[PDB]
RNA sequence: CGACUCUUAGCGGUGGAUCACUCGGCUCGUGCGUCGAUGAAGAACGCAGCUAGCUGCGAGAAUUAAUGUGAAUUGCAGGACACAUUGAUCAUCGACACUUCGAACGCACUUGCGGCCCCGGGUUCCUCCCGGGGCUACGCCUGUCUGAGCGUCGCU
RNA sequence: UGGAGCCGCCGCAGGUGCAGAUCUUGGUGGUAGUAGCAAAUAUUCAAACGAGAACUUUGAAGGCCGAAGUGGAGAAGGGUU
RNA sequence: ACCCACCCGACCCGUCUUGAAACACGGACCAAGGAGUCUAACACGUGCGCGAGUCGGGGGCUCGCACGAAAGCCGCCGUGG
RNA sequence: UAAGGCUAAAUACCGGCACGAGACCGAUAGUCAACAAGUACCGUAAGGGAAAGUUGAAAAGAACUUUGAAGAGAGAGUUCA
RNA sequence: CGCGACCUCAGAUCAGACGUGGCGACCCGCUGAAUUUAAGCAUAUUAGUCAGCGGAGGAGAAGAAACUAACCAGGAUUCCCUCAGUAACGGCGAGUGAACAGGGAAGAGCCCAGCGCCGAAUCCCCGCCCCGCGGCGGGGCGCGGGACAUGUGGCGUACGGAA
């Protein structure tokens, strides 16, 4: 009875589909019969049944996902979705190797004139 | 029906006749003070009403 | 307010008079006794212990 | 000059805030061409502005920006400094040249107003009562 | 109203003075947290002075401070120039220099100099790496000490 | 007025969805503070946020 | 006729509904709010009214960005993987 | 005492983090303990109890020798109903009395994999305990 | 004695003082010190089997996944699951998802009109028609393309 | 009576003692079973239902509004009436 | 100390006021709340410590503060007042 | 050595996230807010803006008889009450 | 009557970027009252304070002297104590009111333009390959484009520098 991201996860694509819609499908067929009285027993499933589906449109998404950012994996311009959002300012500063360029002059300074480890009274 | 009030006409015509295998002569919205689009669907006569009704669930 | 005085201070000298008062009435067993100190059978009021 | 917006004259009040007309603004207009520029161009960031010329109505400006996130200002180390969000509108804040001027900070006697940072500070930190722990 | 006898007396509570009322409830916490940071920047510089720098013999200035004597910004030129020092090392053998010191007196200058001949001499100056090179000072005077100096290093005497 | 605007129609609608009153196995619940629901409205005293 | 026989046509309305803060405030011949100005980029606020100001600021609503931010601060802000599965 | 400045001493704050206690927490607050003889082979004092372990209560009216199972755990209101611990409506229809795991006592866990590593991790880190003593 | 009135006490009411509680405040202190076109704050409308509000979430809507936890949730139902199994429920939260307004962005605020590319029915590119998808804000920077000028010159 | 905490002494501290402020909040009397339930002619008889009818409904009689209406329909406004 | 009796005495308090039982104002009743505080600065008095001194701040040294955001200590002990 | 520029650190912090503490307040207090509160409600709008905590250890929340159209009671019962 | 350079200037749903609003305890920049006090009131005061507008960050602002001093001299800013309720201002009334020196917390210093030398020795962007890739970076290789002499890069900046 039971559907459990678990197995679903290798599972071809279209298999995916045609699940989901049979759940859909059940979903109008308790909504239908919640109307009508139907029958308590019933009325549990409907909210097995959404999850159930969320479960499988989840799982899908994710499949898909991976799949576009390993195509995209190495691409210098990649989508928005697919982009990092760390936060507003956060994507704004410098470039991990960009703060970290020295000007050829600091550089000269820090090779000839270096802070030595030292102690007094001796 | 009870719609999603975000269809248009043409848009049950389409969602009944595709669930149903059943063919529309006419939809016709109205909106419940509620928040539901209620649909009038009007089957084309070759197709029952009540016979329909029967293979969805209500009667 | 929190603006209030509400620390207070002490001049030095007069801080070590008052732990000098102290430790030598902690000598004094009556004083002691009348602080309450159940002091029955202590040996030597000045009460030293090996260390 | 900067007359003073109200109403007709109408400074309703005491007679010494009356004036409306000989009455001069605090930043120059150096430093009004420096933020009219940068609030133009927001992304773009003022590095600092000099005279061109001037008319009797008008005076005139070159305020110099920066794009802060084109690689070669980016990339240098001399110039990055600009890119950091602090210097995000110098010109607004008082801190181009121009603008530095009108705060009036300097090091030396004819200062001691804004000898905290700014005119500000000083006041604020001269207005303060300490109230201290013990008294 | 006055009444017979006693200090007239102008106090400044005129402005919103209960706005900006500092009270010092802080303190406390704020001696310990200098004390900290101060702790850490001595752990961080493990063998150097937790003091900081050496600093110079200075006169104070004015009529009044003039007989006393203080630590100053940091050795003038003449005075490392004198003491044979670069002035780009000094900032890195724990040498304060201030470079916008003149130097009128031949007294003073003489005295900052034997501070630092005095200080070079008293200074433990680790290696680049462990193989050691030429300054760099030996393996007795490093393993009898990696030994901080605390308190001002070489205090300023009056 | 009979020539609403949807906006307002959907307005309208949740406000009275929102006026049933409360439900009685509310009240057997645990933690339960919630006798009447308080904040009903009746179109011919109090009228709406408009 | 000052009184109460002219509450008698209070037949039509000034304000509305705004679009941008709920308030039934946005005033129909001058197109704007007063509440928050609606049309006008800057949100109204003022510093007399305290009382308003704190009516609605950032903690007033859902925080439905604002909220999980403050989450994905504190651990961090890793992104993009996970925990070591099972 | 305490010393730990992360924890609190402080009525309303404890109180407030019982009582809105989530129920993995209220896991380990509903726990009872062991009766001597499980004590003894499990080398563990305690354990969080749950729905079908026998039980003897031990304080209250309902105190006795007989060794009911658990039924069940009621963790919104701390408290555990027992086979047996009962009273009659008016009406004749039974209710199971809550009673406080606190006041309970363990004589047959129910144990499964999980309860069994649990009790295998108390015992180990007693042992430890006591090695570090000696 | 009669009725009434007043006084006092007893018992009843009326009303909620008092006292005792306290998952709330108020104050001082510490540590971090993070929002937003990758759509913020705020607003709206929705979503539970029975749910009005509060809270929680976004058409995957009282929550999906993942990790940790290890038998519940519980007002009543009803169910699942083999709790010797990715496993109830909690917690965490890294993956996924996140309707409509809103700086708010196709133009308009009626939910009103649109343009251009791509797909499915509809054709058999026949444009229509319907449905879907993707673009269509302003300002500004670096480059690109296409251009303008009796602007300054060159060769014909 | 009530059902969980409280006090004496020596010191310290204070948001420490109320009849009034046309004081603030809440509650209660006398007034008082009082003033009142008097604008626009009008009610009556039977029957039903019903625990219960001056008033509900049905029938009859007598009446009124008297098509610039007490009739039928809309706008604005209401928001399920 | 509850009621009742009688003799004698006896005007309603609060308040401003030269003068209030007033034909001066406030007060139907009851409960709870409700007004000389705190900081700064001087002054004089008084108590204590020390005395041509005195002084503690501000800082520093001693601990993760349970009690400690205390307590103790400092050629800083005296920059300085 | 002006009319160009960059710079950590002691310092700030009634907003935020998260902690600790108090000679503070104890439901007319303490935040407007201990509770479905910036809620209900008011105002066209700006804006204004409350009241409101406590059965009991456990719902054991009073089965059943009886009077009454019922509300209400009379018995019976639960509870240490 | 063309084609071509540049210059100044347009248009693009052209390629990639970025600003837009919020919060606002603290910070910076403007703007700026009047109640109040002066026993009246007008300058003064309240106060560069409330309200108004702008712009920030975990801090901000400041800062490496066109400094103080006048000494036997000190040596960026900030902060605390002190200076000092002082010098000074003021219908010299009411009221206002700092600074250096001294002791402390901390302590950190620097880079251009210019003047000159170096075949522009510099930069941005495209395309192929190897690595790396959730803060788009390293190496190589392209007669691939542009920016740049109306001046990029190294050296160097007043403590002096170059050869
Ligand atoms: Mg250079
Ligand atoms: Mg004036
Ligand atoms: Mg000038
Ligand atoms: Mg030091
Ligand atoms: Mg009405
Ligand atoms: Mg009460
Ligand atoms: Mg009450
Ligand atoms: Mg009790
Ligand atoms: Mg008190
Ligand atoms: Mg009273
Ligand atoms: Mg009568
Ligand atoms: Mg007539
Ligand atoms: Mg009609
Ligand atoms: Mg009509
Ligand atoms: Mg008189
Ligand atoms: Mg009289
Ligand atoms: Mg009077
Ligand atoms: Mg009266
Ligand atoms: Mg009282
Ligand atoms: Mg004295
Ligand atoms: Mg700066
Ligand atoms: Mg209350
Ligand atoms: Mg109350
Ligand atoms: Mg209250
Ligand atoms: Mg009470
Ligand atoms: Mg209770
Ligand atoms: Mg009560
Ligand atoms: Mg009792
Ligand atoms: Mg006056
Ligand atoms: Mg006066
Ligand atoms: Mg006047
Ligand atoms: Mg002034
Ligand atoms: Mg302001
Ligand atoms: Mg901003
Ligand atoms: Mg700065
Ligand atoms: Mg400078
Ligand atoms: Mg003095
Ligand atoms: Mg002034
Ligand atoms: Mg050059
Ligand atoms: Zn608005």
């Amino acid at each position: 009875a039971k559907i459990k991201a678990r197995d679903l996860r290798g599972k071809k694509k279209e298999e995916l589909l045609k699940q989901l819609d049979d759940l859909k499908v059940e979903l109008s067929q308790l909504r239908v019969a919640k109307v009508t009285g139907g029958a308590a027993s019933k009325l549990s499933k409907i909210r097995v049944v959404r999850k159930s589906i969320a479960r499988v449109l989840t799982v899908i998404n994710q499949t898909q996902k991976e799949n576009l950012r390993k195509f995209y994996k190495g691409k210098k311009y990649k989508p928005l979705d697919l982009r990092p959002k760390k936060t507003r300012a956060m994507r704004r500063r410098l470039n991990k190797h960009e703060e970290s360029l020295k000007t050829k002059k600091q550089q000269r300074k820090e090779r000839l004139y270096p802070l030595r480890k030292y102690a007094v009274k001796a | 029906f009870i719609v999603d009030v975000k269809a248009n006409k043409h848009q049950i015509k389409q969602a009944v006749k595709k669930l149903y295998d059943i063919d529309v002569a006419k939809v016709n919205t109205l909106i419940r003070p509620d928040g539901e689009k209620k649909a009038y669907v009007r089957l084309a006569p070759d197709y029952d009403a009540l016979d329909v009704a029967n293979k969805i669930g209500i009667i | 307010k929190t603006w209030r005085r509400w620390h207070r201070r002490v001049n030095t000298t007069q801080k070590r008079y008052a732990i000098c008062s102290a430790l030598a009435a902690s000598a004094l067993p009556a004083l002691v006794m009348s602080k309450g100190h159940r002091i029955e059978e202590v040996p030597e009021l000045p009460l030293v212990v090996e260390d | 000059g900067r007359k003073r917006p109200v109403p007709k004259g109408a400074t309703y009040g005491k007679p010494v805030h009356h004036g409306v007309n000989q009455l001069k603004f605090a930043r120059s207009l150096q430093s009004v061409a420096e933020e009219r520029a940068g609030r133009h161009c927001g992304a773009l960031r003022v590095l600092n502005s000099y005279w061109v010329g001037e008319d009797s109505t008008y005076k005139f400006f070159e305020v110099i920006l920066i794009d802060p996130f084109h690689k070669a200002i980016r990339r240098n180390p001399d110039t990055q400094w600009i890119t950091k969000p602090v210097h995000k509108h110098r010109e607004m804040r008082g801190l181009t040249s121009a603008g530095r001027k009108s705060r009036g900070l300097g090091k030396g006697h004819k200062f001691h107003h804004t000898i905290g940072g700014s005119r500000r500070a000083a006041w604020r930190r001269r207005n303060t009562l300490q109230l201290h722990r013990y008294r | 109203a006055p009444s017979r006898n006693g200090m007239i007396l102008k106090p400044h509570f005129h402005k919103d003075w209960q706005r900006r009322v500092a009270t010092w409830f802080n303190q406390p916490a704020r001696k310990i947290r200098r004390r900290k940071a101060r702790q850490a920047r001595a752990r961080r510089i493990a063998p150097r002075p937790a003091s900081g720098p050496l600093r110079p013999i200075v006169r104070c200035p004015t009529v009044r401070y003039h007989t006393k004597v203080r630590a100053g910004r940091g050795f003038s030129l003449e005075e490392l120039r004198v003491a044979g020092i670069h002035k780009k090392v000094a900032r890195t053998i724990g040498i304060s220099v201030d470079p916008r010191r003149r130097n009128k007196s031949t007294e003073s200058l003489q005295a900052n100099v034997q501070r630092l001949k005095e200080y070079r001499s008293k200074l433990v100056l680790f290696p680049r790496k462990p193989s050691a090179p030429k300054k760099g000072d030996s393996s007795a005077e490093e393993l009898k000490l990696a030994t901080q100096l605390t308190g001002p290093v070489m205090p300023i005497r009056n | 007025s009979s020539h609403k605007t949807f906006r307002i129609k959907r307005f309208l609608a949740k406000k009275q969805k929102q006026n049933r009153p409360i439900p009685q196995w509310i009240r057997m619940k645990t933690g339960n503070k919630i006798r009447y629901n308080s904040k009903r409205r009746h179109w011919r005293r109090t009228k709406l946020g408009l | 006729t000052k009184g109460t026989s002219s509450f008698g046509k209070r037949r039509n309305k000034t304000h509305t509904l705004c679009r941008r803060c709920g308030s039934k405030a946005y005033h129909l011949q001058k197109s704007t709010c007063g509440k928050c100005g609606y049309p006008a980029k800057r949100k109204r606020k003022y510093n007399w009214s305290a009382k308003a100001k704190r009516r609605n600021t950032t903690g007033t609503g859902r925080m439905r960005h604002l909220k999980i931010v403050y989450r994905r601060f504190r651990h961090g802000f890793r992104e993009g993987t996970t925990p070591k599965p099972k | 005492m305490k010393f730990n400045p992360f924890v609190t001493s402080d009525r309303s704050k404890n109180r407030k983090r019982h009582f809105n206690a989530p129920s993995h927490i209220r896991r380990k607050i509903m726990s009872s303990p062991l009766s001597k003889e499980l004590r003894q082979k499990y080398n563990v004092r305690s354990m969080p109890i749950r729905k079908d372990d026998e039980v003897q209560v031990v304080r209250g009216h309902y105190k006795g020798q007989q060794i009911g199972k658990v039924v069940q755990v009621y963790r919104k209101k701390y408290v555990i109903y027992i086979e047996r611990v009962q009273r009659e409506k008016a009406n004749g229809t039974t209710v199971h009395v809550g009673i406080h795991p606190s006041k309970v006592v363990i004589t047959r866990l129910k144990l499964d994999k999980d309860r069994k590593k649990i009790l295998e991790r108390k015992a180990k880190s007693r042992q430890v305990g006591k090695e570090k003593g000696k």
